[PDB]
């Protein structure tokens, strides 16, 4: 499981339902500050479906604890994301995923 | 064992001769036949 | 010359030498239809060429055999060191590669008479013996320490001349594609050395070049080798010598090799250290 | 650190420009799956940042600029230059409306029009990094980039660059002019053969290299730049004489059938003014030599035979020497510098003037380009065999194909690996159902897709390596060679190779020769004499020794191989023998081989027996011990190897009716065949029975079996004949009688490789001695 | 089969243009006489107009040599050459 | 020109073909200091290899083929494919002696050298000194000729039998003898100065 420490929140009323869109702007970080991707830099907000298990899941269930315009730092364990594999020729194995995550709009 | 060979052989370091007559002096004259001499392999230093 | 088609006989005995592929030639006392033969004439190159490798296989198994002598008993015959100093570096400057600021038209004569000088040492053996002179020397690890064997005098020499014989294997073996191949079947004999922290850089420049004439020996490589590799770039600072070597293993004549252009990426790129 | 401390630093930029020289390396030659995993290791803005910036060292601005072009473009770019020359054009009005020179004799802009040939997009795929991992993946693609405004940035990279050169500021963008030019025309280069490049971009860009011509300030052309810049400008020039190549085959396309159209009607208005007239009788025959008796290539040979008996009125004669006169003239022919031509030959020899050039690439460059200004036609007429015209219905099934065929194209170059052989697997099996390879055979040879697919088996081939695709490969190949007549005739030339690499159960590269030539008596009797002597040579190969595969599972090592002449003698017999006649100029060289090494012949043959090593097979195929101890047998592969050796010897025989006419040839081949084997022992096979099995069964594929039998009815047929009555009824009462009878016990699979060994082979005997 | 061959009025439009040019290239193009080689090889030599360096001529002669003198395994094929042998000749 | 040649060592591709037609347009006419300039060249780079590189070309050059004749008859037995399909005449065609025009200027060619009665050419032809090994060029065409005569001579007794020559006999023979002609004119230019 992962666990979720928020920076700021914005609306809170509303949660990511299925049959949504979900557009994140998110970047990453391996867990030593050394980051590997930032979608901000190239100008184009990420925007996975919901449910679809087409995202690695540790960003998919973390994701729903998220409200609109909240920002928050969250994290990921080992197991839910690339476990004893890695992504291969980016990250090794058994390494957590620092994430830091905001959603524009549309849940 | 001393043999012939093909085509590939005959450019290489094996298949070269010294011709070494019998006495010292004047040694390098012209041949002729009916002159006796000494057979070498130049990389072996062996006569035959 | 190229007229005179004549034979030979042991005039001594009478006897005319005849053969009987690898046709035997025995003095028969016969005499038949097959001795007739015109002698052609050499050439002034490969005449010098000759006598000096008779020199040396004389000189090489001299002191071959000598350092055997004491393999396993250690002390308390001599060694031709001086001789085995001076005749080696005579050796680097007959394969001296030629110069860029030669003219063009002439430098391939000296470059096809440098080809046609090297691979006739490694038809007449003087591969072997060059390997098999540097293993029998380099079982001794520490510089005097195990050469206690033959004594301090003698022990001197052993740093600088292990300098100077992996000094002409890439003397003779640089662009030649057909000496190149000849490395094919024992890869695992250079990168089970490469770290042997004397001379360290004359085996990673021996394995430089042998990695770049033959692609024969690019696709016979697994992971073994290469974390051998990267490991050696971790031990000896930032060469710039050691990524050059790690790009001529991945592509060679517009050819690229797949089954490892993955491979130097699950060992260099997600470590970031 | 700041990374502009690398310009003193020294040791760390010679260091860190070697780590740029590994980014390039280890992604090049179309590796989409790490081009997106080093993605990470330089994010896209940070890249397009130190595009542009000045104080930058030497090396290093050359370095990321090659690494770009190297990580997003290069893979695209490829898959375009090797589909540039090729060139194919469909029937849309847009085509059917184009011209030489624009409307308004004044010559026109390259690069600015339209065109209409064929080419793919390309389909970059975007970046991510938290994507699940699938799990013989189907493909990896380029990672994309945002291409609207790089076009836009590389302009104006240029637009000023070209101006601070003529303020000649001795503090040049990058150390030199070397660094400030190489970059950033590289890459244009390469953003202009991608074509992404707008029709007023190329306006706009023709402006900067040669600004006092091509108006529809400083010059390009007239500064003075060493040599590394020049050969960027030739690789510039070269696509701005593409296009006006490529601009007059298009137009000559579409002169076609604004002039056929019109030319499919005027024999329509012809034959209807001449099928129910009745003027003459004899001189009606001469009309009469086109309309039913000319092939249509060589009816409109003699329609366009116009130029110094002609079908054609006086009008429609003229308007094709209005365009021809037009055609030239658009070319450097002046048919008594406001060109292109006039001045990339004046700048071209200016050069050569001014300086003596050292390098060599150069002057390979640059006289190559001034030779394809003054033979202008010679450039037009080794293109037009590339050229061809499709319906315009048929273009979405045709560029499936092509981006099918870049797919294959590109596999030339990687060293062959265990995943990318399924990716040719579907690449060539999705050609098996495009439904117009099969109805454009003179296109597919044109793209040359048989060459390409060629050496990749070559190049496996160089034991064996991978035989799951060295038999798909060459079964399309076979297939290939059945579509047409010159199909097989292009494959034909290459069996001088292709015999040097026999060298299994499948399919084979040896059986592609053998189709190569089956079918064509033409062929056949073109067949070149010195190719046969390689072929019974390799016949004294498997006649020693036994191949190790059969000492793979431990069968006995016999001293001849049994089932390698049956890969061989198969192929002579298509080598004599076209349409079930014998051809002569074949059937007596390669008796004459054949006998003059008589290993080509068993050891039953030396002193053996026929019918005693027939006899020997019979029991090695009921010990089972004794036979070889899953598919390859032993005992049924001498038996059929035997039964084939003299089938060819049959249908080698000369026709019967050159034995009427004596030639000395043709009843002396007869004399020595008649002589190897006797006609006694013939009698032996054929009277041979076997086990039937009701409506129990054998198993036929380690037994005997009748096609060992037709191979004796037919020899006997052919070299023997039946002369008198009491050697015929004799050979029946014992030969086929025991057969027939038993044969009409059946009415099953054993039954139908029965019947027609009486259906074809025994009874065409019967109705040949009725009388 | 010298009868049953049809007429053109009943091909498909697409397949008259694609015979039409193999009948056009070898009756027209090819029979044109030109003879660009007068004024090629002159002007490539009069160049040597500046104000012992070689002129054009002299590097492409000197070019094609030093090709020629690289010991190669064999010597393949030039098609770039082959238009300046006989252009010169 | 000389080095092109070389260059080859012998092998009968489009590159000597069109290498030869540029030499005998730079020695046409009988050329005096063209040849002079080529040959010290030739006799102080010393390079063994030009005389290697024309004798194994003069080996590979035919002559008449009785055995590829007849076949070249039976492929003449067919005047149109099946199917409208058009066959191409002349492209594989003349079968026998398709190599006549390249061996008709090799002679030609080496003519040329010999031409104006070059008295230290004569003794070149047959003979290099400085070079390790000799070649003797003028023995060699002698053998080539030889060649032609046994050939052209079975192409007489095929014909000794009927009556009348056809058409494709009679071209044949007329290509025979025009490549006869050429070496008979550059043999008697080894010999024409004393």
């Amino acid at each position: 499981g992962v666990e979720i420490e928020t920076i700021s929140p914005g609306d809170g009323r509303t949660f990511p339902k299925k049959g949504q869109t979900c557009v994140v702007h998110y970047t990453g970080m391996l867990q030593n500050g050394k980051k590997f991707d930032s979608s901000r830099d190239r100008n184009k907000p990420f925007k996975f479906r919901i449910g679809k298990q087409e995202v690695i899941k540790g960003f998919e269930e973390g994701a729903a604890q998220m409200s609109l315009g909240q920002r928050a730092k969250l994290t990921c364990t080992p197991d839910v994301a690339y476990g004893a594999t890695g992504h291969p020729g980016v990250i090794p194995p058994n390494a957590t995923l620092i994430f830091d995550v905001e959603l524009l709009n549309l849940e | 064992l001393v043999y012939y060979e093909g085509g590939a052989v005959c450019t290489h370091a094996r298949s070269l001769w010294r011709l070494e007559p019998l006495r010292i002096s004047w040694s390098g004259s012209h041949l002729r036949w009916g002159q006796p001499l000494r057979i070498r392999h130049v990389t072996t230093g062996r006569y035959l | 010359y190229g007229e005179s088609l004549c034979f030979v006989q042991h005039v001594a005995s009478g006897l005319w030498l005849t053969y009987a592929l690898k046709k035997k030639a025995i003095l028969h006392q016969e005499g038949h239809m097959d001795d007739a033969l015109f002698l052609t004439r050499c050439q002034q190159e490969e005449s010098q060429a000759a006598r000096m490798i008779h020199s040396t296989a004389g000189l090489y198994n001299q002191f071959i055999k000598g350092l055997d002598s004491f393999s396993g008993k250690p002390r308390g015959p001599a060694l031709p060191i001086e001789a085995v100093i001076l005749s080696l570096q005579d050796l680097i400057g007959y394969f001296e590669p030629p110069s860029e600021e030669l003219q063009h038209e002439e430098k391939q004569s000296k470059l096809r008479s440098l080809r046609n000088r090297q691979s006739l040492f490694q038809e007449e053996g003087m591969l072997s013996l060059v390997l098999n002179c540097i293993d029998r020397l380099n079982v001794y690890t520490t510089a005097a320490h195990f050469a206690e064997y033959a004594g301090e005098e003698a022990a001197e020499s052993w740093k600088e001349i292990v300098n100077l014989l992996y000094e002409l294997l890439a003397s003779l073996i640089r662009g030649n594609r057909a000496n190149c191949a000849l490395f094919s079947t024992n890869l695992d004999w250079v990168v089970s050395k490469l770290d042997r922290l004397e001379a360290s850089s004359g085996i990673l420049e021996v394995l430089y070049c042998v990695l770049i004439e033959s692609p024969e020996v690019l696709n016979i490589i697994q992971e073994n080798h290469i974390k051998s590799i990267i490991s050696l770039l971790d031990k000896h600072g930032r060469n710039h010598k050691v990524l050059d070597v790690l790009c001529s293993l991945c592509v060679c004549n517009g050819v690229a090799v797949r089954s490892n252009q993955d491979l130097i990426t699950e060992n260099l790129l997600p470590g970031r250290e | 650190m700041d990374i502009l401390e690398l310009s003193e630093r020294l040791d760390l930029q010679r260091f860190h420009s070697h780590t740029l020289r590994l980014y390039r390396a280890v992604c090049a030659l179309g590796n989409n799956r790490v081009a997106h995993a080093l993605c990470s290791h330089v994010d896209q803005a940070q890249l397009l940042h130190a595009l542009e910036d000045a104080h930058l060292p030497g090396p290093l601005r050359a370095g990321y600029y090659d690494l770009l072009i190297s990580i997003h473009l290069e893979s695209a770019c490829r898959s375009r230059r090797s589909m540039l020359s090729e060139y194919i054009v469909p029937l849309t009005p847009e085509t059917r409306a184009i011209t030489l020179f624009p409307p308004g004799r004044r010559h026109g802009l390259p690069g600015v029009g339209v065109t209409t040939s064929l080419r793919p997009p390309h389909h970059f795929s975007p970046p991510c990094f938290v994507a699940a991992l699938p799990a013989e993946a189907p493909a990896r693609l380029s990672p994309a980039i945002p291409l609207e405004a790089l076009r836009d940035k590389a302009l104006r990279m240029l637009g000023e660059a070209v101006r601070d050169g003529g303020q000649h500021a001795r503090d040049p963008v990058g150390g030199s002019v070397e660094f400030q030019f190489v970059p950033v025309l590289k890459l244009v280069s390469t953003l202009l053969v991608m074509g992404i490049f707008g029709d007023e971009d190329v306006k706009q860009i023709l402006k900067m290299i040669e600004p006092e011509v091509f108006t529809e300030e400083e010059g390009l052309l007239q500064m003075k730049l060493p040599e590394s810049v020049k050969l960027q400008m030739c690789n510039l020039l070269e696509y701005f004489c593409d296009q006006e190549l490529q601009h007059r085959v298009e137009s000559l396309a579409a002169f076609a059938e604004r002039y056929v159209d019109k030319l499919q009607a005027n024999q329509r208005s012809r034959y209807a003014l001449l099928m129910r007239a009745f003027t003459m009788s004899a001189a009606e025959t001469a009309r009469r030599t086109r309309e039913f008796r000319s092939p249509p290539q060589e009816q409109i040979n003699m329609l366009l035979h116009f130029k110094d008996d002609c079908p054609l009125p006086e009008d429609i004669r003229q308007d094709l020497q209005d365009f021809h006169q037009d055609l030239l003239a658009h070319c450097g022919i002046q048919l008594e510098p406001q060109s292109l031509q006039e001045l990339v030959s004046h700048m071209v020899v200016r050069w050569a003037q001014e300086d003596y050039v050292q390098s060599p690439e150069l002057v390979r460059a640059m006289f190559s380009l001034l030779h394809r200004q003054y033979d202008g036609l010679g450039e037009l007429l080794r293109a037009l065999p590339r050229a061809y015209t499709i319906s315009p219905s048929s273009v979405e099934d045709t560029m499936s194909l092509l981006e099918c065929l870049g797919q294959i194209r590109s596999l030339l170059i990687v060293q062959m690996g265990p995943q990318e052989e399924n990716l040719m697997i579907q690449s060539i099996g999705n050609i098996m159902n495009n439904k117009v390879f099969y109805q454009h055979p003179n296109l597919m040879r044109a793209l040359g897709m048989h060459e390409t697919v060629m050496e990749v088996m070559v190049n496996v081939l160089g034991e064996i390596r991978f035989p799951k695709m060295v038999t798909s490969c060459c079964r399309f190949l076979c297939y290939f060679c059945r579509i047409s007549r010159q199909n097989q005739r292009s494959m034909f030339d290459h069996l001088s190779y292709l015999l040097e690499n026999s060298g299994m159960q499948g399919s084979t590269p040896l059986d592609v020769a053998a189709a190569s030539v089956i079918d064509n008596n033409e062929l056949a009797l073109a067949l070149q004499e010195q190719d046969l002597e390689k072929v019974v040579s390799y016949l004294a190969g498997c006649g020693l020794q036994s191949c190790p595969m059969l000492l793979a599972k431990g069968y006995p090592d016999i001293g001849w191989n049994p089932c390698g002449g049956e890969r061989y003698l198969d192929f002579l017999r298509f080598a004599v023998f076209v349409n079930g006649e014998s051809v002569e100029e074949n059937a007596n060289v390669v008796v004459r081989l054949l006998i003059r090494k008589p290993e080509c012949f068993g050891p039953a043959l030396r002193g053996s027996g026929l019918l005693a090593a027939i006899e020997e097979a019979i029991r090695i195929s009921e010990d089972p011990a004794r036979d070889g101890p899953n598919r390859v047998h032993l005992g049924h592969a001498i038996m059929s190897f035997y039964a084939a050796l003299i089938d060819l010897l049959g249908r080698c025989a000369p026709e019967m009716h050159l034995i009427q006419a004596g030639k000395g040839e043709a009843l002396r081949i007869r004399a020595i065949l008649r002589s190897l084997v006797p006609l006694d022992d013939l009698v032996g096979i054929i009277s041979l029975p076997l086990q039937i099995p009701t409506l129990v069964q054998p198993k036929m594929s380690a037994s005997f079996v009748p096609d060992h039998k037709a191979s004796m009815v037919l020899f006997l047929d052919r070299v023997y004949g039946i002369e008198n009555q009491d050697f015929l009824l004799h050979v029946l009462d014992v030969g086929f009688l025991p057969d027939m009878r038993a044969a009409a016990s059946l009415d099953t699979e054993m039954a139908l490789a029965l019947n027609r060994y009486l259906c074809l082979a025994v009874l065409p005997l019967i109705t040949k001695c009725a009388p | 089969a010298c009868f049953r061959m049809t007429p053109l009025y009943n091909l498909p439009t697409h397949r008259a243009c694609n015979m039409f040019l193999e009948s056009y290239k070898a009756a027209w193009i090819l029979t044109e006489d030109h003879s660009f080689e007068d004024r090629m090889i002159d002007d490539l030599s009069k160049a040597g107009e500046q104000e012992k360096k070689p002129d054009p001529l002299h590097q492409l002669v000197l070019h094609f040599s030093r090709t020629a003198l690289t010991e190669k395994s064999k010597l393949d094929e030039d098609y770039l050459y082959m238009a300046y042998a006989d252009i010169m000749a | 020109v000389l080095q092109m040649i070389s260059a080859c060592k012998g092998e009968t591709g489009a590159m000597v073909s069109s290498t030869l037609k540029l030499g005998i347009s730079i020695l046409n006419g009988g050329n005096a200091e063209v040849q002079q300039k080529m040959l010290d060249y030739l006799k102080d780079k010393k390079e063994v290899g030009f005389f290697q590189s024309i004798q194994a070309l003069m080996q590979t050059c035919s002559v008449l083929d009785l055995n590829a004749f007849e076949r070249q008859n039976k492929a003449e037995g067919l005047g149109m494919v099946n199917e409208d399909g058009t066959v191409i005449n002349r492209q594989n065609g003349e079968k026998v002696m398709a190599d006549d025009e390249f061996t008709q200027d090799l002679f030609r060619f080496l003519q040329l050298l010999c031409e104006g009665h070059n008295n230290d050419f004569q003794n070149y032809l047959r003979t290099q000194t400085g070079n390790t090994t000799t070649i003797n060029i003028i023995i060699c065409t002698v053998d080539y000729l030889l060649r032609l005569q046994e050939s052209i001579s079975d192409f007489y007794w095929y014909y000794s039998g009927k009556d009348v020559i056809e058409e494709q006999g009679k071209r044949n023979f007329s290509k025979a003898m025009s490549v006869a002609k050429q070496v008979f004119n550059s043999l008697t230019e080894y010999i024409q100065g004393p």
